[PDB]
């Protein structure tokens, strides 16, 4: 196997939609809030909230 | 001009807000939310303060009873297919629409009439919140309906900053105000919503500052005529 190093870009880059780990986390949590607000179980407050 | 008030909110009230862009102008993709906003704002000053105050001409036809204010009937507008346009505009005096209390309503001799008088069967009635209902027209008539008039609406889509905003300066920060309290109100944030309604309460403020000063010449007093009708 070919081991990768482990670099700055490989957690965040920077962007909201980002190919980082962080970034793909935070895409994961926010789909799971929208599939919640689409449902008008929360209001845009709270979802930038939580 | 509308620059003016662009540059105004962006920089010094709508500046710990999205639509400020951090005091660097609105954005060109935000217009269509501050001139919404701008012509509440605008109606809202020019219904409770008397600043524009016009009069139209409705030319009386056999056939028509009922004699609506809207532009599609006037005389200035090409655009209408109508037949029988009886609003009698001129380029002076357009009628855009800006209609907010009938007040007042003359013959064209220049003798006033009744209006909304049921007794009186020879007052103007009003069925609607834009008709003007004559019970008894005449072919060669013409009416002198006046009105407290609006700001002329700036559409949604205007690009062109040059537009000119006519609000005395003693108003500009009654509107700013408003629009502020508006866009602050939409969010349902308590820390926001809080400073919303604080804009509501200082909008609401200098109003009644304006009214105690009277700066438009609105509530003053008239030569009383009591004694000269009852005869004394």
């Amino acid at each position: 196997v070919v081991i990768e190093p482990i670099t700055n870009e490989d957690l965040t880059t920077k962007v909201v939609d980002g190919t980082g780990i962080f970034d793909e986390l935070m895409t994961a949590a926010n789909a799971h809030l929208s599939a919640q607000w689409d449902m008008e179980r929360i209001t845009g407050t709270q979802y930038a909230e939580v | 001009k509308l620059s003016e008030l662009f540059q105004m909110l962006s920089v010094g009230e709508l500046s710990l807000i999205r639509t400020g862009n951090d005091g660097q102008g609105i954005r060109t993709q935000d217009y269509p939310k501050v001139i919404a906003q701008l012509n509440a704002g605008l109606t809202n000053l020019h219904a409770r303060f008397p600043l524009l105050e016009k009069e139209v001409i409705i030319q009386q036809y056999e056939q028509i009873s009922k004699y609506y204010l809207r532009s599609e009937f006037a005389q200035m507008n090409t655009t209408s297919t109508e037949k029988y346009k009886y609003l009698m505009d001129s380029p002076t005096e357009r009628f855009l629409d800006d209609v907010i209390r009938v007040e007042r309503v003359f013959d064209e001799c220049g003798c006033p009439l009744y209006l909304n008088n049921e007794p009186c069967c020879g007052s103007i009635v009003t069925p609607s919140f834009d008709c003007i209902q004559i019970v008894y027209p005449i072919e060669t008539n013409a009416l002198f309906v006046t009105y407290r008039a609006n700001h002329p609406k700036i559409a949604l889509t205007t690009t062109d900053l040059n537009t000119e905003v006519r609000i005395p300066a003693s108003h500009e920060k009654a509107l700013t105000y408003y629009i502020a309290s508006q866009l602050y109100s939409n969010s349902p944030n308590p820390e926001t919503a809080a400073k919303g309604v604080e804009w509501s309460q200082r909008f609401e403020a200098e109003c009644t500052k304006i009214e105690n000063l009277d700066l438009d010449n609105a509530h003053i007093a008239q030569t009383n005529v009591k004694p000269e009708m009852r005869g004394w």
